[PDB]
Parts: C-alpha cells; sequence; structure tokens
C-alpha cells in the first residue's frame, strides 16, 4: 500500500499505528505477528509456556492454557 | 547513542472545510480557524503568484 | 467519440465550447452537417475542471 500504511494479507490497509498494539485489525491476523512480545500486563495470568490470559479465568474449573497450567492445584491450593 | 530519531506516522489536524462565495474572476474564502493555519495560493501559468 | 447507428433515428452529443457562437462542422461517419445557434454566457463563475 502506501509507505506509511501496512497491507494485510487480505489487501486492505490500515496505518503503521495499528500494528502490534494489542487489537487484531487485519481479519486474518497479519498485524499483532512478529515485533517483540507483549509479556502480558500486571492484570493478566501467565501460563507456563508463556501464553497470556485474563486473570478471571485463573481456576475458573475449565482449561485455558496451552498446557492447562490455569487448573493447576500449584497455583490455586485447594 | 540511544534513542534514534525515526520516522513513524502521526495525526495533523484538519481545518474547517472554507465556504467559497464565487464571483466573476475570483474566490472568497471564510476561513475559519482557532489556530495559526497556513494558506497558500498559487496561479496554474506562467507566473505563480504565490501567497 | 464514436456512437451507434440505426436506419433511421436522432443521437444527441454532448459538446463544450469556448465562443458565444456554435457554427461548427459535426462529422458523422464523414458525413458533414453544420450547426448554428448562440451559446449563452454561464452562470456560474467558477468551476472545478
Ligand atoms: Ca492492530
Ligand atoms: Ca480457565
Amino acid at each position: 500500500c502506501e509507505p506509511s500504511q501496512f497491507q494485510c494479507t487480505n489487501g486492505r490497509c490500515i496505518t503503521l499505528l495499528w500494528k502490534c498494539d494489542g487489537d487484531e485489525d487485519c481479519v486474518d491476523g497479519s498485524d499483532e505477528k512478529n515485533c517483540v512480545k507483549k509479556t502480558c500486563a500486571e492484570s493478566d495470568f501467565v501460563c507456563n509456556n508463556g501464553q497470556c490470559v485474563p486473570s478471571r479465568w485463573k481456576c475458573d474449573g475449565d482449561p485455558d492454557c496451552e498446557d492447562g497450567s490455569d487448573e493447576s492445584p500449584e497455583q490455586c491450593h485447594m | 547513542i540511544p534513542f534514534r530519531l525515526t520516522p513513524t506516522v502521526c495525526p495533523v489536524p484538519l481545518a474547517h472545510t472554507p465556504t467559497v462565495t464565487k464571483w466573476f474572476k475570483g474566490i472568497t474564502l471564510h476561513l475559519t480557524a482557532t489556530r495559526p493555519t497556513l494558506l497558500t495560493t498559487r496561479k496554474l501559468g506562467l507566473r505563480a503568484d504565490a501567497t | 467519440a464514436t456512437t451507434h447507428v440505426t436506419a433511421t433515428g436522432s443521437i444527441t452529443l454532448h459538446f463544450s465550447t469556448s465562443s458565444p457562437q456554435a457554427n461548427f462542422i459535426v462529422s458523422l461517419c464523414g458525413k458533414k452537417t453544420t450547426c448554428n445557434a448562440e451559446c449563452k454566457p454561464p452562470a456560474d463563475h467558477i468551476i472545478g475542471e
């Protein structure tokens, strides 16, 4: 697209300010890829492999981590 | 020397679109602007009376 | 620049001129005709093209 624009895989041009900013806008997901790690957030739970999930998903009874660490008893002791 | 000057994209204000009153060999712009705004006019001919 | 031609009929054509008089020659498959009218000055003063 334009030099000040980023081209998604669907042929739609967005701005570079929308590249790696947390929200996905390129339909398929061409944005929010590569760049640097987002290192989760202060209000987000960190899975053992490095995946970031919302903190309300920690020990809710259902697995949400890829490795299933969110339901492990090591972090929440029943 | 850290903190390299890099080219990014920034938003810049868009002024109010001027109403044009149209007379026989001229235009009159009304040009409301709260802040200083650059108006540049040129003639599309041999002598560009650039104001 | 190119129009369709039936065995008989009429075709409309838009033209732009600068003369006050429309006394030019129009050709249609090389057949020449002469138009004649008086072209009024425009009312709007400023145009975008
Ligand atoms: Ca985005
Ligand atoms: Ca969960």
